[PDB]
């Protein structure tokens, strides 16, 4: 207390001065001259369920951004039988530049991503573009639009300069699911007469005027981009008599923005929670016909955490706790509150290393290329609740879930990290491998 | 070991008020050039004078060591105006005339509250002129956002 | 803990945190010109009533103006479900005149189309609350409605209109009140006996500037990059039971256009952009014995069910050349706004943007129709073969067909939003381009 | 308040008879101040 | 913000309080003192102790300085609770202080009562009563040791400790006279109480032992102590008539710089009775009921604050033929004077007039030198004794100028003067300086 | 059954233009004012 302090009797009178800026008169920035065109790509290979197809993006414009994969499907059953089927159909999509994999997304990632990062009417509109949401009936035909979510598919700021890649081609490889719920299969039962999908891939191209087009064509460029890292693993399945726990190695690299994960029943796409005889939680739920072994497919997702299987979790780095152990509901509700601002469905979890993981601008990362032992430690809920008795579910406790929750045996762990896509002398690839 | 520090007074810069410079309103017109305005309530008995340390022109001595804080910001003196030893109309005569006070409180007479750089003119010579002890700044009651009248310390 | 992440530092961090440019742990602020905002009522010249044309003149109480809200007091001429955004329907149109020049003009249908495309989530709901009855109000109920105007200066402080700099020009607004408003003074074609006339008032939010800003406005010349709406109505090449009608509509537009927007509608029923059907919400009494497919469930006039939309596909031609490949109506209805707005557009409403982000003020790519001698919108309609009174016929239909009742959507409304320059000098203002 | 016809079919200047139960009024104001930290200590400017 | 928001709120008005600060409040500096110790030592009392007897003691030289003196008495109640009133105070009829054969001072039981009435207060007064009376509703035969502190100048402060050491050649004595009767102990009004016990007495003196340099200084240096003395004479009261207002001019045979005069009117029959008896709960034996009498007080409740029962209407002090101050009402002497000058509650019938700014203190603060006043007198006006004491309506509903018919029993007047003199000690001997 | 009064106090305010508001706010003022002194007392009772 022998330090110097200031009385500040009129510190603020002293610190004032003239205005710097006025709110009521905007200056708009003059931008470059460009145009946007939607161009169809040629897809090689037969499109159909279970098939692998691909497309090369044609050099029609200078830069590319948005990519939408169109699919045409017909319902194989009535309303309540499908769940985001166009999302399910695109089993995966791989982005290759110069022959090097830059990224790769999975149907489950699209479901996880959406569940975690989209929101409000955007999420609804998304659902409109991937599912039947107006109680459509068997045979109903719709064109679905599945937007891709690669770094260049989200912002013009990361438009991929095909013009700057004169020696390297850019391709998308797409795996179509062998089965799509409510379209060609009802659970495990094939739907006789189901149609094969029609597919079309659209790329929205940016046409640049001469000065900017030339700079892209001739100069080296470094684009800060986001990559998905992913692998599936067995879940330490919980049971009626026990709280299972599991030490999961996190085989990730690069400065990671966040980790995200879900547990699921691989039988039913998007099922991240247990089934129960409560409205929407199972096929026929709330009635005598309810079966807690089959979801109400049209209502597969839920916010009822009582049906989720994670009791608590922590992430360790180099074997040491990165943060204090928190409950599954923390990862499901709070992380998203703080970091995204949307609402995340039960069974979907997030842990961010970033202030704002939902944005493009770096805001703190965890560099797993500098971490020797990254481990996710999970504790599961006890599967003791009789799912066929609503009272058992709705009146339960924090540490328990449905007996049907033991069917959520698959675990998917995803991570998003920042790498650099470098382009020069007509060629390109990633700045870092690992 | 890291060497300890003393008062370390905080001084701002004088500002352009239109055709003249003067110290900002929460501050006083202290010294010159290197130390033009005091911000903190105490400052470095600036040596430059006439030469003489009082304290100087606008601050008065306090009973302390560390020259950096021996003068207190916001004072002046009786400053004879016309025929009477009155403080400026915007100044507050403490009442410490001189004779009834010790040296330190005798000097600290006018309490220049809210009027550290500018004051108003006085009806002293029958003409509403700049107080006898200050510089005649070109502003008037009609001029907006400049409530100060001919004055500077 | 957190330290274990910081220590994991290496080569891949350089592009994120090497030579830091900003810190996220410190907010930087800007000294803004002092101002105040005051709500002042303007008067209305002319008699307020249905079918009447009335107008105001904005006095110079403040220096700049932004938001304008028109208040209406309406009664319900029937029970809940009989009205649809009635205050929006009532304000048939508003014309913006400066110095006698027509600067812009909005239409009730535009307000509906605009909302359908650009408002969203709770902004949209709160908007609905200000123009309709959304709490199941009954006949005789009375409410004050607030219909904000959407002229360029009514959307952002940045374009506050400089009444201050317009010494010799008045700013006026002409408001046309619809001769009939559904569920207020008419029920379909029938008048409602005893219906009350509206009470109306126009409110303007004025900005009061300080001395310095005020001086600049008075002495400096100004220019604003502003928006205008171009609009014409066309007959729909009405489709039928046995055919897919098609139509080439000349796009009689000029100026740098941010986007086009359009819808098809039934002139009788405000906001009806889709076909009627015996499925819940799709017609008056839909889903039951009393259902009719000649009248909508007015309270549920809008829908996200495309099966009831009329348009099959569309393209825009510039001087006879395709501007982009032909895309399905569902592409304009769902994808365009996904990409460009981030909200959800109801069936029957379509958008095509020339801009990267048409929802913003900052220009981001435009089609200047002042340099396109002959632009055309080419539309293909669906076959009107589905029997609207048979829920299954509708819900189970195909991509290329719609309801037989879709032939009631005989009107086509095409809008274009563009950028012009409002110049102010010598106390007068007006547009730079015809 | 117990009759929907009266509740849902009424005008602007009226409310429920049960609205007299709303006897509390809460008024909030959010404002800007400065928090200062210096030499290991801190608190508000004013 | 917070406490700091007060510190920063500084302007011209504050210069007068905190500019160029001289002192603080957050750092106390104490003064270093000498090495000394204090001890309570019993004195030997010569003569026979009993009611009405005179006994005495020479203060032994068991220390260098003396201060506090407490006289212990053991008495037994001769009746039930309510029959006594400060009986150990009544018992010690008088105390005389003599040095070297010269009287320094002399106190009387009535002075102790008067002194208390004016100068002790609050719990000090209560604790005092606890040391001289039975205040817990004790019954007949109850035995208590009472402690009567003396109030001579050296019994008030160490500052005036009597330098017994500096009096190597002159004795210091205490003479004590015990009352012939003590109310509620050996007599009940005029009636002796058969079987009443005689008092047991012990005199304690607190002696200060000084260490060597300080002891030597007192032993060898001459000393002059500015000390107090009590002057006292009894006078007959111009007892008011029940028909009119008596008046009286009393010569005040006082000398020396006087701090104050004090006086009371009383009924010698009943110790401590300075007011009239009446049939109201606080003013007579059995008051408030059928058995009430207004000839005898409820002794345990002898005193009262109700001036309606007092006899002084008004008074002035005249010096050498000239009025000292304008005549003021008796209530002015009873309530205001001590309010202003002492700060306690003076009981009805007891009056004070100060010539001093702070008479309750020890530092001289203005005195009236009666040795320079050829003829000082006290001029009194009495209240009319017309109120029927046996009727509460009359006792309590009366006027400023009247009192009880039983107020005529207050026939004695005690006038005291407390003054300064100087006790000069040298060469082992010491007597108070001024003769008169 | 007498009713209690309803009370309201209205003050007529003067709004000055700019130059005067400034001078009034900053300059000292002096006014002669009027005051009412009042002493109530008993009247010598008038007599018949």
């Amino acid at each position: 207390g022998l330090s110097q302090l200031v009385a500040y009797g009129a510190q603020d009178v002293y610190l004032t001065g003239n205005p710097q800026i006025t709110f009521f008169k905007t200056v708009y920035r003059r931008y470059t001259n460009f145009a946007i065109e939607s161009i169809q790509q040629t897809i090689n290979g037969s499109v159909g369920f279970g098939n692998k197809v691909s497309t090369q993006i044609s050099r029609n414009g200078d830069l590319i951004t948005d990519i939408v994969v169109e699919f045409v499907l017909t319902k194989g059953g009535n309303g309540g039988t499908t769940y985001y089927p166009a999302e399910e159909l695109l089993q995966d999509v791989e982005l290759e530049i110069g022959g090097q994999r830059i990224d790769k997304h999975y149907n489950d990632w699209f479901r996880t991503y959406d569940a975690l990062f989209r929101m409000n009417d955007d999420r609804y509109n998304y659902r409109r573009m991937t599912d039947w949401v107006n109680n459509e009936l068997v045979g109903a035909q719709k064109r679905f639009y599945v937007p891709l979510i690669f770094f260049f598919n989200q912002t013009p700021g990361l438009a991929l300069p095909l013009i700057a890649l004169q020696y390297h081609e850019v391709k998308l490889y797409f795996t179509l699911a062998s089965q799509v719920q409510g379209v060609n299969y009802n659970g495990s039962s094939a739907i006789a007469g189901a149609a094969q999908p029609t597919m079309s891939v659209w790329v929205d191209y940016i046409f640049l005027d001469t000065q900017e087009r030339t700079r892209f064509a001739q100069l080296p460029h470094e684009y800060l981009i986001e990559q998905l890292q992913f692998t599936g693993s067995e879940t330490a399945t919980p049971s009626a008599t026990t709280q299972a726990s599991q030490n999961i190695r996190l085989n990730f690299n690069h400065p990671t923005k966040y980790l995200a994960w879900n547990f699921n029943n691989p039988t039913n796409y998007g099922q991240y929670t247990a089934l129960a005889n409560i409205p929407g939680a199972c096929s026929g739920a709330g009635t005598a016909a309810a079966t807690v072994t089959t979801p109400d497919y049209g209502n597969t997702g839920t916010y009822n955490e009582q049906l989720a299987v994670l009791d608590s979790a922590k992430i360790q780095l180099n074997g040491q706790d990165r943060f204090a152990t928190r409950k599954g509901s923390y990862f499901n509700k709070v992380q998203p509150y703080q970091s995204i601002g949307g609402v995340t469905p039960a069974g979907v979890y997030l842990y961010s290393f970033a202030l704002k993981p939902a944005g493009r601008q770096p805001s703190g990362t965890c560099n797993f290329s500098r971490i020797d032992n990254a481990t996710l430690s999970l504790t599961y809920k006890t599967c003791s609740i009789d799912a066929t008795s609503p009272a058992a579910v709705l009146g339960n406790t924090e540490t328990v879930t449905a007996n049907t929750a033991t069917l959520l045996t698959a675990l998917n762990i995803y991570a998003k990290n920042y790498n650099v896509l470098r382009i020069m002398s007509g060629m390109g690839g990633l700045a870092y491998a690992n | 070991v890291v060497k300890p520090q003393g008062y370390k007074p905080e001084f701002v810069n004088r500002v352009n008020f239109g055709k003249f410079w003067a110290c900002p309103e929460g501050t006083t017109d202290w010294g010159s050039e290197d130390k033009q305005c005091l911000v903190s309530q105490y400052g470095p008995m600036m040596w430059r004078n006439k030469w003489g340390w009082s304290c100087p022109a606008g601050s008065a001595p306090n009973n302390s060591d560390d020259w950096n804080q021996k003068c207190v910001q916001g004072y002046s003196m009786k400053k004879l105006i016309d025929g009477q030893w009155r403080c400026t109309d915007t100044e507050i005569d403490t009442g410490k005339d001189w004779s009834n006070s010790d040296w330190f409180t005798a000097q600290q007479q006018c309490d220049r509250g809210n009027n550290k750089v500018f004051t108003r003119r006085m009806y002293i010579d029958g003409k509403w002129q700049c107080p006898d002890g200050t510089w005649d700044t070109g502003f008037t009651w009609s001029d907006g956002e400049n409530g100060g009248k001919q004055c500077k310390y």
